[PDB]
């Protein structure tokens, strides 16, 4: 019974300049009830639009808005770096107001292959009796990797815990680093650890690897 | 200049469930008896959901609430105070968000509930689980690989509750190149790792340190990278 | 008591009876949907639209002054008094389709209700009047 503001691009990739269009889709019929809100890392939200195409008044020229029914657009022309963040609808026309999904606008770049740095777990954490074991992925670009850990050869998919960062606003790559944590006895019963990630950059995968008796 | 403040009148953003909170958001740089006010939550990786509205002192202050939120907040406002507050009670583990208070004034001539501005924002988090301080664990190389004209080092923290912690290098000196991961929750613990790229030559020929900071747990930890020997 | 229209620069009209004052003005704007507000097809159904006797005895004094028939001409909308946005209601005005006689005869009250009214309702394009409380102008008779 809830008007709901579905968004169906949850990412748009885009270059400087080009223009773009974010669209939003109602479940029920809002007229011209309807704002464009932006917002950047998870900061606080921004009025782009209201009625549907009425611009607001510190909202620069770039962004255009309209629509009417269930199907409203955002579009922004000349598109600057500054503009990079997420934008999403809402409308006010019934009780609750209802916002939308959202959508992400990223900026473009050529493939970056991800350095890959393999460290063994610390001599404080031994002390502790855990040992975790890190990888880091960094600097690569498209957005899609996966990783995978092998202990002496054989594939380890347990205890592994992964962590993905934005596009860098500096060059716009991507990161990511994977732990793999285990007991003290367990990590000292094996010697060879190894983390293999996969992208589109290469056909045979990155591989790291630190040995316990070396 | 038209800026709202959020902040927390008691204790801080952690609150155990079934306990009371009180936000207020404190308003300047416009009248604010004369708009009507509004507090929207942001749950982590989910859409902004409206809670509540109430109006202005010519309506008899009156307000709405959504449904799952009915007879268990209530939102209020001072016109000499200038302030609004959200006061939430029986809190439950889904009302975890960062909340937000919006204005809302005339559009084209008419009133609309379209945010003409924010606050900043607070962190809620409700949980079972108790404040731990963090342990920070150095990540190094170990001349197990080749050097290239670029070295990777690490920082890791771990078992620590509840967010945020402050992750700088050299006390904020070494800002680039530097990749702090977004943390990770498992058995109501948070850990999260760190890495810095310097050129080969600075390190371990210049110091690198990693600067940790978890305030609910008064936690300041500084921890020197050094190479691994055997 | 009778209720009193001023006008001022020729553009828009202000109606206040009682301690109720409301401006009356015409854009294309959908500020109210059938789907989601009051529908008014009978008079005694305005009470739904405010929590004030003053508000609603205006609002039906207006719509008698302009010829509304309550029975045969097309439902107008209000806001739900539960709702906090305000009071307002909407009728349309559109000269276009099936509402051109009722545009028609809309036109015809306004300029029998104020001396000078600027129609800003144009042929084939939508128009919609909406009535909002508003301070009164002390700028305009009393
Ligand atoms: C006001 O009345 C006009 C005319 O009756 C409506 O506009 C028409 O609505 C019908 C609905 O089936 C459409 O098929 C026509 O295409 C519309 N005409 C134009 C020119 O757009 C209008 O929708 C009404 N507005 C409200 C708020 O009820
Ligand atoms: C106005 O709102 C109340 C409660 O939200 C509802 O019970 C009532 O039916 C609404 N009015 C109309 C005319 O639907």
């Amino acid at each position: 019974g809830s008007v709901v503001m579905t968004q169906s691009q949850k990412f748009m990739s885009t270059s400087v300049g080009d223009r773009v269009s974010i669209t939003c889709k109602a479940s029920q019929i809002v007229g011209t009830s309807v704002a464009w809100y932006q917002q950047k890392a998870g900061q606080s939200p921004k009025l782009l639009i209201y009625w549907a195409s009425t611009r607001h008044t510190g909202v620069p020229d770039r962004f255009t808005a309209g629509g009417s029914g269930t199907d409203f657009t955002l579009t922004i022309t000349n598109v600057q770096s500054e503009d990079l963040a997420d934008y999403f609808c809402q409308q006010y026309a019934t009780y609750p107001l209802t916002f939308g999904s959202g959508t992400k606008l990223e900026l473009k770049r050529t493939d970056a292959a991800p350095t890959v740095s393999i460290f063994p777990p610390s001599s404080e954490q031994l002390t502790s009796g855990g040992a975790s074991v890190v990888c880091f992925l960094n600097n690569f670009y498209p957005k899609d990797i996966n990783v995978k850990w092998k202990i002496d050869g054989s594939e380890r998919q347990n205890g592994v815990l992964n962590s993905w960062t934005d596009q860098d606003s500096k060059d716009s790559t991507y990161s990511m680093s994977s732990t793999l944590t285990l007991t003290k006895d367990e990590y000292e019963r094996h010697n060879s650890y190894t983390c293999e990630a996969t992208h589109k950059t290469s056909t045979s995968p990155i591989v790291k690897s630190f040995n316990r008796n070396e | 200049q038209i800026q709202l403040v959020q902040s927390v009148e008691t204790g801080g953003g952690l609150v155990r469930p079934g306990n009371s909170l009180k936000l207020s958001c404190v308003t300047s740089g416009f009248t604010f008896s004369n708009y009507q006010m509004h507090w929207l939550r942001q749950p982590p990786g989910k859409r902004l959901e409206w809670i509540a509205v109430i109006t202005v002192k010519s309506d008899n202050y009156g307000a709405n609430y959504v449904e799952s939120v009915k007879g268990r907040f209530a939102i209020s406002r001072d016109d000499s105070k200038s302030s609004v507050y959200l006061e939430m009670n029986r809190l439950r583990e889904e009302d975890t968000a960062t909340y937000f208070c919006s204005r809302s004034g005339i559009y084209d001539g008419y009133y609309a509930y379209a945010m003409d501005y924010w606050g900043q924002g607070t962190s809620v988090t409700v949980s079972s689980a108790t404040t731990k301080g963090p342990s920070v664990y150095p990540l190094a190389p170990g001349s197990a690989a080749q050097t290239n004209s670029m070295v990777t080092l690490g920082c890791l923290v771990k078992g620590y509750f509840p967010e945020p912690v402050t992750v700088t290098w050299n006390s904020g000196s070494l800002s680039s190149g530097v990749h702090t991961f977004p943390a990770v929750l498992q058995s109501d613990l948070y850990t999260l790792s760190s890495s810095v790229t310097v050129p080969s030559s600075t390190w371990p020929s210049q110091t690198v340190t990693c600067n940790v900071a978890h305030p609910a747990s008064s936690t300041k930890v500084d921890k020197k990278i050094v190479p691994r020997d055997c | 008591d009778l209720p009193l229209l001023c006008t001022l620069n020729k553009s828009h009209l202000y109606i206040k009876g009682g301690n109720a004052s409301f401006q009356i003005s015409f854009d294309d704007i959908a500020v109210l949907l059938p789907q989601y507000d009051v529908i008014i097809q009978h008079p005694a159904d305005m009470s739904w639209c405010s929590k004030s006797d003053d508000q609603i005895w205006l609002s039906q004094w207006f719509m008698n002054a302009v010829g509304h028939d309550w029975h045969l001409d097309p439902p107008f909308l209000c806001r739900n008094r539960t709702k906090t946005e305000g009071f307002i209601f909407q009728v349309n005005t559109s000269k276009t389709g099936v509402n051109e006689n009722y545009a028609k005869k809309f036109k015809t009250g306004m300029h029998h209700l104020y001396r000078e009214y600027p129609d800003s309702c144009l042929n084939g394009k939508l128009c919609l009047m909406k009535a909002q409380p508003t301070s009164w102008p002390l700028q305009c008779p009393l």
